[PDB]
């Protein structure tokens, strides 16, 4: 017979709008989260449980059936299950249905600090190197001077970078009172190394006294090079000022708590001759990132040494920025015959 | 006073274990790359290497001991994913980059199929309502027999409970 | 035949050319200064008093001489007359003529 | 275009020096000459320090000869940007100024 | 060009493809070989031998089989309604795809 | 020759190829002499109808045998997949009227 005429026309439009996408809506908009790294079972070859192809997450693969094969035919429109919960609807809310990783711990979002100019860096107003150093897990960044002094008793500034041995140390000559201290309190040293010391800072801007001071950096300057990096630094500012204005765009969505997981028909998993399969590189992408995070969540959960989550998070890191830009990568991601992987943006 | 690292593993310091991954670390990934060829893996088993000498770090005897830790493990880490089916699993599925161009002439499907297969469940309920349409022409019994084996499912068990008759009797009026 | 393309694309493209010509801008006496790095310096003072210096390549060929007057849009080395240079002199209806 | 749009809206307004004691206006601020002439009555009337603005400054601009790869890659569409070259960055900088 | 070229047989040559199926085992069964395939008539399956295999000397019209193939059906867990509607009416739709 | 026959699973396109009953690509340049030619209808109909709008190529060919008049086209499908990478990347693309 013909096909059934679905009502619903599309709802037409006159503009597209594009901005930084906050955790929230991030979350508001998915259906579950993608809990394991798995694709397909290897001794059913079906989806798995809470895998990138889940069916309770991103939909029924059969027309009108279920998973557990209970509830079939269009009788059974919109009733999940008791059993295997999975919606008997239209497979083709495969292509539309998406998913999410809550990332144990923040990663920066590599676009704003490697597509030129350096967005997170040219906000904080610190050069790309050592925003590598802060992302890369190499140095902390000190976020609250508080009533912390130096290893002589130099004041310390905001954005000081200090090793692994330095915080140490100034944490050693702290009070006790002052590590439990309340992050509103003005007095409490709060050093960050990784996406978290980025996140607060950038949530700690004032982009409206950034741009005053800013240009009058610009106004009040003897040297040409000064005053270009003050306005090449203004041009960004700006931009996220008149950002605000149509929507809310603000800078600590630059740094990403929730990874998004693209509809599974638009990384498929075919099977092809001789037995073999053939899959989309996302889904090797998603996997590795599951797997750091699994990996950094079981890590914390036994206490391990403070290298062991460095090297860790440096990986996630790195894993996440191999999804979205893989070519950006100073070493990027390859088969095993050294050919790179495609990503989001390739 | 200036310890060795083997002592500093042993007191229970945790920048010990920052010196010996600085110092081994390139050496294990070597041995990784000699056994395996996927750096995603072996990146994980350097960590899990590592991480098992600090949890073991209380049956260490020798300076030159704690090298050789590492290198064993990490290699039999190695080993046993020879043996792991979602890894040869994993394994044997290739990428569809390695095929030029193939969102162009692969990944496809026919809409006559869909059509077939819902004309199919149009038909198989057409002869379910013509089922459900002939059963009240039967005997109380034997359609209350069929509604229960339709909402329960041909429990024969328990049907002959909680009808009064015994399985084979539930059995023959079934 | 095939230099023609790669001419179009330079021309379309707002590319300087290879010999980018220094060409004066204003009216005035031109002097030869100290030579810096290689690169001579040309000093032209204007009628009014206008003083502009320019840097010419020793290698390349030096139209121009001392104590000479000359107008603005006349090249004082060899090479070829760049597209903003005629933005910059005989202004932009002349430049989109001559591109 | 866009320069002749904002020279025209900043011509005629002024920009406030001091606002003295008025809780309306505030230094740096850009206002028509009306609503400064409303403001500076009110303030005469309650007998407060007026408030001192000074004419707004043009912008000065030359014009310049684009290649055609730039003039395509800085269209008022990012939809056309991106799917012409350098997508990343064009999706880079509409997200962060929210086109 | 002459028509007596194609009537001499002059620039007549013979092109040979080769069409290969696999059967293996899969998870939901054996696939089969075999000239009784669903849903297709008669005619159809006429000039295919016990193997399900195009006979030597057929013509190959356009559509017709050279290599007929069943392969099991995804029978999903067996619903107490498709257990009666199958031992009423019959297993008419035995689990095996084209 | 192709009428309608397989399409993508992923960008809901014709297929390429005679081996796979595919249709042929209306590439830029076709575009760009569409364009030339100001046929907004036919270039319209090559974008939507005739590639990616799931529901419109069904109801085209159904008015085409009925003889009805042909449908209002829709989104293309192809652009929803830009829309989910485009989120996917962590950006919030909004389609508003
Ligand atoms: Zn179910």
């Amino acid at each position: 017979m013909a096909r059934i005429k679905d009502n619903n026309a599309p709802k037409r439009f006159n503009k597209i709008s594009i901005g930084l996408a906050s955790p929230e809506s991030i979350l508001a908009e998915s259906r579950g989260e993608v809990l394991k790294p798995e694709t397909i079972n290897y001794r059913t070859h079906k989806p798995e449980r809470d895998g990138l192809f889940c069916e309770r997450i991103f939909g029924p693969v059969k027309d009108y059936e279920c998973a557990c094969g209970k509830y079939k035919r269009i009788r059974y429109r919109g009733i999940v299950c008791d059993r295997c919960g999975v919606e008997v609807t239209e497979k083709k809310v495969r292509r539309d249905r998406v998913g999410h990783i809550n990332l144990v711990v923040p990663v920066a979002h590599i676009w704003y600090f490697r597509s030129l100019p350096n967005k997170i860096g040219y906000l904080l107003g610190l050069p790309s190197k050592k925003l590598d150093m802060i992302i890369y897990y190499e140095r902390y960044v000190v976020i609250q001077p508080g009533i912390a002094k130096g290893p002589e008793g130099e004041e310390i500034h905001k954005l000081d970078f200090l090793t692994e041995e330095e915080y140490l140390n100034i944490l050693e000559s702290l009070p006790s009172e002052n590590q439990y201290l309340e992050e509103n309190d003005p007095n409490k040293f709060i050093a960050k190394m990784g996406a978290e010391c980025l996140i607060d800072l950038l949530a700690r801007i004032d982009l409206e006294q950034l741009s005053y001071e800013l240009r009058h950096k610009a106004n009040t300057e003897t040297s040409k090079q000064r005053k270009t990096e003050a306005l090449k630094r203004l041009q960004v500012v700006e931009a996220l000022r008149e950002s605000q204005d149509n929507r809310e765009n603000n800078p600590e969505w630059m740094i990403m708590k929730v990874i998004p997981v693209i509809p599974p028909e638009l990384r498929p998993l075919v099977p092809l001759d001789g037995g073999r399969f053939a899959t989309s590189d996302l889904n090797d992408l998603y996997r590795r990132v599951i797997i750091r995070n699994n990996r950094l969540k079981r890590l914390m959960e036994i206490k391990a040494p403070e290298v062991i989550l460095r090297n860790e998070k440096r990986m996630l890191q790195e894993a996440v920025d191999s999804l979205f830009d893989n070519t950006r990568k100073a070493s990027a991601v390859k088969t095993e015959s050294n050919r790179p992987l495609k990503s989001l943006s390739d | 006073m200036l310890y060795s690292d083997f002592e500093l593993l042993k007191i229970g310091d945790t920048s010990a274990l920052d010196h010996i991954h600085a110092k081994y670390f390139r050496s294990i990934l070597w041995i990784g790359r000699q056994w395996l060829n996927d750096d995603f893996l072996i990146e994980s088993l350097v960590q899990d290497t590592f991480l098992k000498l600090w949890v073991n770090r209380d049956k260490l005897e020798s300076p030159e001991h704690i090298f050789y830790f590492l290198r064993f493990v990490m290699k039999r880490e190695c080993i046993s994913y020879y043996r792991k089916p979602k890894y040869k699993f994993h394994k044997k599925v290739n990428s569809l980059e390695d095929y030029d161009n193939y969102q162009d002439y692969m990944v496809g499907y026919d809409p006559v199929n869909d059509s077939e297969n819902l004309d199919e469940q149009e038909s198989t309920q057409k002869s379910f309502d013509h089922i459900k349409s002939i059963l009240p022409l039967l005997n109380a019994d034997k359609r209350h027999l069929i509604e229960l084996c339709l909402k329960y499912g041909f429990q024969y068990k328990a049907i002959s409970k909680v009808m009064g008759k015994g399985i084979h009797e539930t059995s023959r009026e079934i | 035949i095939t230099g023609g393309l790669p001419r179009v694309t330079e021309l379309f493209e707002a590319r300087n050319p290879s010999n980018p010509a220094v060409v004066t801008e204003i009216d005035g006496v031109v002097s030869f200064g100290k030579i810096k790095r290689g690169n001579r310096e040309i000093i032209i003072e204007s009628k009014a008093g206008e003083v502009k210096k320019y840097l010419v390549k020793l290698s390349n060929q030096i139209l121009v001489q001392e104590n000479d007057y000359v107008r603005a849009g006349m090249a004082l080395s060899d090479g070829s007359i760049t597209p903003e240079d005629i933005l910059a002199i005989k202004g932009p209806s002349a430049v989109q003529q001559y591109l | 275009d866009d320069f002749i749009n904002e020279n025209d809206e900043i011509f005629g307004k002024k920009v406030v020096e001091d606002a003295g004691d008025s809780e309306r206006l505030k230094p740096g601020q850009i206002v028509t000459a009306r609503q400064l002439r409303d403001e500076n009555s009110i303030l005469r009337r309650e007998d407060k320090t007026l408030v001192t603005a000074r004419d707004a400054v043009a912008a000065t601009a030359t014009p310049i000869l684009q290649g055609i790869t730039r003039a395509s890659l800085q269209t008022k569409s990012f939809i056309s940007a991106a799917s012409f070259q350098e997508t990343t960055k064009v999706l880079n900088e509409a997200a962060v100024n929210g086109k | 060009i002459s028509e007596k070229v194609v009537r001499e047989d002059i620039f007549t040559s013979v092109h040979i493809d080769e069409y290969a199926l696999e059967v293996r085992d899969t998870k939901l069964g054996a696939e089969e070989l075999t000239n009784d395939i669903p849903n297709v008539s008669e005619e159809a399956t006429r000039d295919l031998d016990e193997y399900g295999m195009i006979r030597i000397g057929a013509e190959v019209k356009p559509g017709d089989i050279l290599i007929g193939k069943i392969t099991p059906k995804g029978e999903s867990d067996p619903t107490p309604e498709e257990k009666l509607l199958r031992a009423i009416f019959g297993d008419k739709a035995g689990d095996v795809k084209d | 020759a192709r009428s309608i026959g397989p399409y993508s699973l992923i960008t809901q396109q014709p297929l390429g190829g005679k081996a796979q009953f595919g249709g042929q690509r209306f590439g830029e340049m076709e575009v760009w002499a569409l364009e030339a030619y100001g046929a907004s209808a036919t270039l319209r109909e090559i974008l939507t109808v005739k590639s990616d709008d799931v529901i419109g190529r069904a109801k085209t060919y159904e008015s085409i045998v009925k003889g009805e008049t042909m449908p209002e086209p829709g989104l293309p499908e192809s652009f929803n997949v830009l829309m989910h990478e485009l989120k996917g990347l962590g950006l919030d693309i909004r389609l508003e009227e």
